[PDB]
């Protein structure tokens, strides 16, 4: 009696560079976008992807080091070889970049920057102002500070372009 | 040079003047009434606790062979470096 | 024997010492300035309490900077 | 050459007989460290590691009667000389290097020899060896030396810029009724808030410092102690 | 010799402000200006020394 | 002596430059003016020491 | 023989050396401040206990730098 | 005495560019020019400490 | 020939330069407490513990400083 | 003095190469090689120093 | 012709000069502390260990600074 | 004319001048121990090959202290 691990039913694994192997000149990088547990982008070969980190933003060319990076609520950019680009907006997650050329972006929500609107979020903006003041407590204070940034966020990146 | 002087001792009563001979002296005729009587005997450790270091240091002098010379320890002007005498 | 000389162009000497003390305030500046912007870049929420708080970084070391300035100009004209 | 002097302790060993002719509980020590010296538990040591207590306690009591009331005008400080100073740290240092010394345990010093058999023995562990046994005593100099230097440049300086704010509330008051009153008195607001924050400064300095003279003893202890494990 | 830290106060200003817009683009004005602001302050110091300079220079 | 001061400053810029580069090339032609405006500053505070090395050295 | 000499502008000299002094006081200072903004960009709730223990740095360092000026001032009246 | 801080600076230029080069090897080419032109500068400077010095010594 | 020469002003150069060793000591003390903050902002409930080595840390920079200090001192008074 | 800020600066640049040989050692070749670059130039500068050290001493 | 001239005073100057390296050695000190408090807050299980070893770093440089003090002695009181 | 100054005092001033360049060796040893102890956080696993490599670089920067030592003696005493 041995269990399976439902690891072992993925065979897309994670190709992981060598320490002492020579280095190879790369003009793509192999994107994989995830939300919940499904993909809208299966390693497709892109020029770079501009992605929102904690500290800051940060731009991935094929062969960056590899890293782990914290998302925040912001939009992410996709630019083609071609040129042509692709803009989602995400609410958390991670990206994991390795060195190899691939970019694993795994987010909790990755919307199209077009499917969001602007008067929608001045409203839902107005409210959460109007509810920060009668917050219960600390919490619920701090609740509405994460919404109020989010929606912010979304704002930004809507008058951006 | 004023700053400086106020880093000294605010109590100082007397000061005594001995001679390093005359005390010398005095000790050793101590040390011999002392270790003189007969009910201690030379080959007590107290006997030669007293008197062997003092006389190996004494022939160490004795047998001191310097090429340089050592200024009196006693002199009445020590501070000067161009005068050892 | 004795000789007692009075070299006036000296006091020029110690009035420039006295101004390369400047360059360890106006570095000490930019310092303030080269973090700063770090931060409003980590937290644009606080760019005004940031702000105050190099102003003050400012007003310290700068005030440093007059103290020393005080010794350049007093040996200029004495 | 017999000079005949006196501790300018007298007054403070009169109170000291006054106030503590009945029993009182101390629970605030400068050097706390002394005390505990082992943190994990089962740890044992076989060699007499809290010997050091009761010079510690006696040392910070001599030590704080005489800097800390030496911010009081006038009060003096017997015992402000570098070769004094020598002499105290030697008995203390010393004496603790003797007791590991007579111990006649050679293993306990093989950790002079630093690094791994790897690095050449003797163009780079013995070097080492000899650089730490010239830090030890090093270790001893600078002890005595730290002790010394911030008594005197700390009062060097009370007493420099006590003069300054004599002469000019003495030779410069009168512009409170002239017309450069407010000059005056920017000055007078400034040297009061020196004198308070030198005297601050130096109040947390003699305590400072002997905490470290304390630690640097217990360090040298702590160097040779080993702790065998209950069972 | 005053001005060595000076400019060198300044490049640190325009250095972190490169790695400061890179992370943050979108406040690339308020980051110019507080530069700006470091520029002038550092350069404040500057024109004091050069004053002093100038004086034991044609005096 | 100043000049050791301001050229090590040019350096810096230059070498955050690379890093704010290397995390947004993108905006490459933006930072590279921002540090061309540094280089153009501590530049003139050099010029300021070469003036008095000139005017000492032919007066 | 024996001559001795008295120099008057010597004091201008060594003064002007205290205050480079300063030079790295100023900058210290500066630093504190720099770091203090990346620390209330990292975590800005402790916006007071950070604002004291930089106040503390400056207040020792000013220390420092007055152990300093004492020196450039004594000698300056000397 | 000049040199000190121009090779200082030169040094700090490549050490960036190193950092940089690692992070994002692909942009190398570009990293690899502006790091020269930020060492076209600095030994510029160089050279007129280096005039100086050939204008003093040979005088 | 042959003159014993004893000039009297270089007792103030020397204190002077005694003076620029503070410009390090007082720096080395900001950059402990610019760490310090970068460390209290990075684990805030170590700060007390961080307080207590950071003092540490400027009780033994300091010392050096008034060693430089001290001879200042000695060739300043004699 | 000149050559203080010039092994300084080597160090620097070795410095910062083993970091990035720690972040992308696959590409420790051309990091080695831009390395060297930097190293001959600001050897070059102490180079320059040194002639007019020797230049002095004889003259 | 041969003159020779014996300075009394030029020792101050060598002291002065040998002082001023405590300048580096205060400024490694802070350096060390202040890496040791940003790593403490990183790792705090291992504080005690690291604590050893910046004291080593201490112990290793603070010796350097006993030599350049030694010599200033050594000119001072010769 | 021609003359044969031969001045007595003048390798004070060397011996200082070289032991200046123990400021350089001090801050160097700072560094490497900081590092050790940011290194030894990070990776706490290879801390014995860490403090290998940290002696081996202090051994270095001593040889040359050593050196400078060295010089300072000559000029002192010859
Ligand atoms: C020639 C001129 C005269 C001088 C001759 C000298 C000869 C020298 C020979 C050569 C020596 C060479 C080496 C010298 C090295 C010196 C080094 C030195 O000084 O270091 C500093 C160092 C300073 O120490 P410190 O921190 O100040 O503490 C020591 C203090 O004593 C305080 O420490 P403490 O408090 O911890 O001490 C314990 C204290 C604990 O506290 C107390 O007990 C409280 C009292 C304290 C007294 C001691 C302090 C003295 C204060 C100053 C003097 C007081 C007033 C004297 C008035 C004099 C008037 C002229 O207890 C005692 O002191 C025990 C004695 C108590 C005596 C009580 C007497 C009561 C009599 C009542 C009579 C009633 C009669 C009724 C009759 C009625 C009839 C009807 O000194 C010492 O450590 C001691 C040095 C002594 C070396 C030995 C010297 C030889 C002995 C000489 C004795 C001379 C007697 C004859 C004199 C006659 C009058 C002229
Ligand atoms: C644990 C921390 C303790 C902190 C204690 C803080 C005390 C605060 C004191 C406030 C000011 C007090 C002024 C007193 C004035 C006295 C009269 C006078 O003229 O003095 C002027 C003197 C000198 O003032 P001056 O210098 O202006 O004098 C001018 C005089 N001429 C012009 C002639 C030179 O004031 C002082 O020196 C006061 C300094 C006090 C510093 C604090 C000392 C603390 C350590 C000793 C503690 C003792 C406790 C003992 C208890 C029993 C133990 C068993």
């Amino acid at each position: 009696h041995d269990l399976p691990e439902g690891f072992e039913f993925m065979e897309h694994k994670v190709v992981n560079k060598d320490i002492h192997a020579p280095h190879e000149n790369l003009e793509t990088l192999r994107l994989t976008l995830t939300r919940q547990d499904e993909f809208l982008l299966r390693e497709e070969p892109v020029k770079c992807v501009t992605v929102t980190g904690t500290n800051g933003e940060y731009g991935i060319y094929p062969g960056h080091a590899y890293k782990i990076v914290q998302l925040n609520p912001s939009p992410l950019t996709v630019e083609y070889t071609d040129g042509t680009t692709k803009k989602y907006f995400v609410s958390g997650g991670f990206a994991h970049i390795n060195n190899e050329g691939s970019c694993d972006v795994n987010t909790v929500e990755c919307t199209l920057l077009d499917d969001l609107d602007l008067a929608i979020a001045e409203k839902e903006l107005a409210a959460q102002q109007a509810a920060l003041g009668s917050a219960k407590d600390d919490k619920a204070k701090s609740v509405v500070e994460i919404r109020i940034s989010v929606i912010e966020a979304v704002i930004a990146a809507l008058k951006h372009h | 040079s004023n700053p400086a002087d106020h880093f000294r001792p605010n109590l100082k009563a007397l000061t005594l003047y001995a001679e390093r001979q005359h005390y010398v002296d005095r000790w050793l005729h101590v040390k011999e009434r002392w270790l003189a009587p007969w009910y201690l005997p030379w080959w007590s450790p107290l006997f030669q606790l007293g008197t062997w270091y003092s006389q190996r240091s004494r022939n160490l002098f004795l047998v001191e062979n310097h090429l340089s010379y050592r200024p009196y320890k006693f002199r009445r002007n020590d501070e000067d470096r161009n005068n050892p005498y | 024997s004795t000789v007692a000389i009075s070299v006036q162009g000296l006091h020029y000497v110690g009035t420039g010492l006295a101004a390369i003390a400047l360059a360890g305030v106006g570095l000490g500046i930019g310092t303030i300035f080269g973090n700063l912007l770090v931060a409003c870049a980590r937290q644009p929420n606080l760019t005004k309490m940031l702000f105050n708080y190099a102003i003050l970084g400012f007003a310290l070391t700068e005030a440093i900077g007059l103290f020393a300035l005080m010794l350049a100009f007093l040996m200029l004209f004495s | 050459m017999f000079l005949f002097f006196f501790c300018d302790l007298f007054w403070l060993r009169l109170l000291l007989c006054m106030y503590y002719c009945v029993w009182s509980r101390l629970c605030f020590i400068v050097y706390f460290n002394c005390l505990m010296l082992i943190f994990d538990f089962l740890l044992f040591c076989l060699f007499d590691l809290y010997l050091f207590v009761g010079l510690c306690l006696f040392l910070l009591l001599w030590f704080m009667l005489f800097n800390l009331y030496s911010l009081i005008l006038y009060y003096c400080i017997t015992y402000l000389n570098l070769y004094l100073l020598f002499c105290i740290v030697f008995l203390l240092y010393i004496a603790f290097l003797f007791l590991f010394c007579f111990l006649c345990d050679f293993f306990l010093f093989n950790n002079l020899l630093v690094g791994d058999s790897f690095m050449d023995v003797f163009f780079i562990r013995f070097l080492l060896c000899f650089l730490e046994c010239f830090s030890l005593l090093c270790r001893c100099l600078s002890t005595f030396l730290r002790l010394f230097c911030n008594l005197l440049s700390s009062h060097f300086l009370l007493l420099m810029f006590f003069d300054f704010f004599y002469f000019i509330f003495v030779f410069f008051f009168y512009g409170v009724f002239c017309y450069w009153f407010i000059l005056f008195i920017f000055v007078f607001c400034f040297c009061l808030l020196f004198y308070v924050f030198l005297y601050l400064l130096d109040l947390f300095a003699a305590i400072l410092q002997l905490f470290i003279f304390c630690n640097m003893i217990l360090q040298l202890i702590m160097d040779f102690l080993l702790f065998l494990l209950f069972v």
